[PDB]
């Protein structure tokens, strides 16, 4: 049984530091990336950084850098962040997610309590209202390139309330396996789209764009899709 | 035992950076999203005729999420490498220096 478990709830005094761990069960860690993700009540989700857990090689976003330390211990198949001096700003839900192509395998997410020349992904609209069965189209345009291997490393996410993300596609058109087939991508070089045709009632969530040809893994801002009131 | 494995016909990921060996070789790590695992990786490196070669005898997937190594030589300069059938085939373009 393929599944990534995240410890427990932290409370954090402001100033103190915080390990946070990612136990992983029916594969192996070393197989490929691990990274972190941080997620502020009600707000997008922020790509920390990577960890290769075989050569235990280390990518930040520059947002993190001084604030977080990604490790591994491939022994007891664990990921691990590390987050010092907690300040109300690092009060969020902290997911661990496994992955190169979209993060198909997320943990349930560790919620972190504190109490007493960049690459930009520009996500339109910030907000969708759409009438039950209706043609929903969602942009994401990114400032650099999200090439690899003449591929595109563009990736879609659906977020309910309360769970963590699900991989809708990746490589900016190809459907993840599960997804029904109402989701679709399509788009190059800066320039890509998400589609859900047609909207049913499951389908009320916010969307992410994601990059990760190279670091940062940075995700868009989102689109909460709403129905037409 | 008779080792006999039909040839894949769903698509497939990228697990990791193409890595480089040593003696001019590169390791593509891939894992398998499609149905009828186990089964044999389609793999050819082409160009735009096949133009490089295959190290790992027999690539075969054991399981869904379940990543596998294909170590192959490819030509010097630029070549494809193509893994999987269509629709959606893997084509990831290298460039040899």
């Amino acid at each position: 049984v393929k599944l990534l478990e995240q410890s427990g709830a932290e409370l954090v005094k402001p100033g103190a530091s915080v390990r946070l761990s990612c136990t992983a069960s029916g594969f192996n860690i070393k197989d490929t990336y691990m990274s972190w993700v941080k997620q502020r009540p009600e707000q997008g989700l922020e790509w920390i950084g990577r960890i290769d857990p075989a050569n235990g090689d280390t990518k930040y976003d520059p947002k993190f850098q001084g604030k977080a330390t990604i490790t591994a211990d491939t022994s007891s198949n664990t990921a691990y962040l590390h987050l010092s001096s907690l300040t109300s700003g690092d009060t969020a839900v902290y997911y661990c997610s496994r992955g190169w192509e979209g993060f198909a395998y997320w943990g349930q997410g560790t919620l972190v309590t504190v109490s007493a020349s960049e690459l930009v992904m520009t996500q339109t609209p910030a907000s969708l209202a759409v009438s039950l069965g209706q043609r929903a189209t969602i942009s994401c345009r990114a400032s650099e390139n999200v090439d690899r291997y003449g591929n595109s490393f563009m990736h879609w996410y659906q977020q309910k309330a309360g769970q963590p993300p699900k991989l809708l596609i990746y490589r900016a058109s190809n459907l993840e396996s599960g997804i029904p087939a109402r989701f679709s991508g399509s788009g190059s070089r800066t320039d890509f789209t998400l589609t859900i045709n047609p909207v049913e009632a499951d389908d009320v969530a916010t969307y992410f764009c994601q990059r990760s040809n190279e670091v940062p893994w940075t995700f868009g801002g989102g689109t909460k899709l709403e129905i037409k009131r | 035992m008779g080792m006999s494995y039909s040839m894949c016909t769903g698509k497939f990921k990228i697990v990791k950076e193409i890595a480089e060996t040593q003696h001019g070789t590169i390791v593509i790590r891939v894992q398998y999203e499609g149905d009828g695992s186990p089964c044999k990786i389609p793999f050819e490196i082409m160009d735009l005729h096949v133009l490089g070669r295959l190290i790992t005898v027999n690539p075969i997937v054991t399981e869904k999420d379940s990543p596998v190594n294909i170590e192959a030589e490819p030509p010097f300069g630029d070549s494809y490498i193509i893994i999987g059938v269509e629709p959606g085939q893997l084509k990831l373009n290298w460039f040899k220096k």
